[PDB]
């Protein structure tokens, strides 16, 4: 124990409410643009 | 405040092997999951090997079935033994606690001659 | 974008056929082209295709029939067909797209090729 | 504001914007698939 | 249907805005995308 030691916050349970709290912050405004890249290789090489 | 410092790294040979500990002042790490990255000359620090507080290993491409990362929490040390070293494997390996802050370590330079 | 086909007009069942497509205005090797034949008072059938990376890819038409081959120096595109039947009988297009099957926006085409079996 | 804003029929031709055939990430050599972008940055395959 | 709810709009968008990160370069000071996280889409002209 330290006059430093952090008190930690609560654990709100998820309720409905919360969930409107973040739905009413939320962005829904931005969507990344699709770019322009580069050309890849006409046959993509990869694994799972 | 948390302190992490390393020790034994060397020059080694081609498929050889190197034991690299650090050790943890501050903090207990039970909990705390822990790392070895390494940064190669000119090259950004890449992650190396992972070791979770229950004992869970995840470890990168280049480095699996080569190295093992282990670790002591009553001990507070993390090792990271390095088997069959390849040319590759050169660079500065840093430690690091995954914990409240961005703990690392302060670095030590392994090269793997031929 | 300039496609040229020329191909022999006819042959009776039971033999092959090369037929070619010259391309200008682009390098061939790096677009998927397509082969597709219209029979008279009918819609597209596609035919063939081919990849950049080399690679055809034959529809149910004349599958183990025909096969689809190309040129990077000659710039030129060459479909080898055999064991032709009267039902192949149509113009024959070299198309720009892969399983070509319509007309469609931004797509070339050539003049097409008679071919009655 | 619908999620997915063009009605997306199987037989439509392609455009190579929001219908076409295409060529993802494959271990070797794969023949391309008609494909569908039926939001931004979201695709569906019609296949098995 | 999803994106109709409060929850499954958030989803949708978190989704959408959480491109796969730039993180092939070998070179620490370049931002290079990874492949496997692209495909090709085929153009009516051929082109890809």
């Amino acid at each position: 124990i330290t006059s430093d030691t952090n008190i930690e916050a609560a654990e709100e349970n998820i309720s409905l409410d919360l969930i409107q709290q973040y739905y009413l912050t939320f962005n829904f405004d931005n969507e990344p643009e699709n770019i322009s890249i580069e050309n890849l290789s006409s046959d993509i090489i990869g694994q799972l | 405040q948390v302190q992490l410092v390393e020790s034994g790294g060397g020059l080694v040979q081609v498929g050889g092997s190197l034991r690299l500990s650090c050790v943890v002042s501050g903090s207990d790490i039970s909990g705390i999951a822990m790392g070895w990255y390494r940064q190669a000359p000119g090259k950004r620090r890449e992650m190396v090997a992972d070791i979770f507080s229950g004992g869970s290993t995840d470890y990168a491409g280049s480095v699996k079935g080569r190295f093992t990362i282990s670790r002591d929490n009553a001990k507070k040390t993390s090792y990271l033994q390095m088997n069959n070293v390849k040319p590759e494997d050169t660079g500065v390996y840093y430690c690091r606690l995954y914990g409240s802050g961005d703990y690392w370590g302060q670095g030590t330079q392994v090269t793997v001659s031929s | 974008v300039q496609l040229v086909e020329s191909g022999g007009g006819l042959v009776q069942p039971g033999g092959s056929l090369r037929l070619s497509c010259a391309a200008s205005g682009f390098t061939l090797g790096s677009r998927y082209m397509s082969w597709v034949r219209q029979a008279p008072g009918e819609g597209f059938e596609w035919v063939s295709s081919i990849e950049p990376s080399g690679t055809a890819w034959d529809g149910d038409s004349a599958k183990g029939r025909f096969t689809t081959s190309r040129d990077d120096a000659k710039n030129t595109l060459y479909l080898q067909m055999s064991n032709l039947q009267p039902e192949d009988t149509g113009v024959y297009y070299c198309a720009t797209g892969y399983r070509t099957d319509t007309r469609i926006p931004g797509g070339s085409w050539g003049q097409g090729t008679q071919v009655t079996v | 504001m619908p999620f997915v804003n063009k009605q997306f029929n199987y037989k439509d031709p392609v455009n190579g914007v929001d219908i076409a055939y295409i060529k993802i990430p494959n271990a070797g050599q794969m023949q391309p698939v008609k494909a569908f972008k039926i939001h931004n940055k979201i695709w569906v395959i019609p296949e098995r | 249907r999803i994106y109709s709810t409060d929850l499954g709009r958030m989803l949708l968008t978190s989704i959408v805005r959480g491109i796969p990160f730039w993180g092939g370069s070998t070179i620490d000071t370049e931002l290079k995308v990874i492949d496997t996280n692209c495909i090709n889409v085929i153009q009516p002209d051929g082109s890809y």
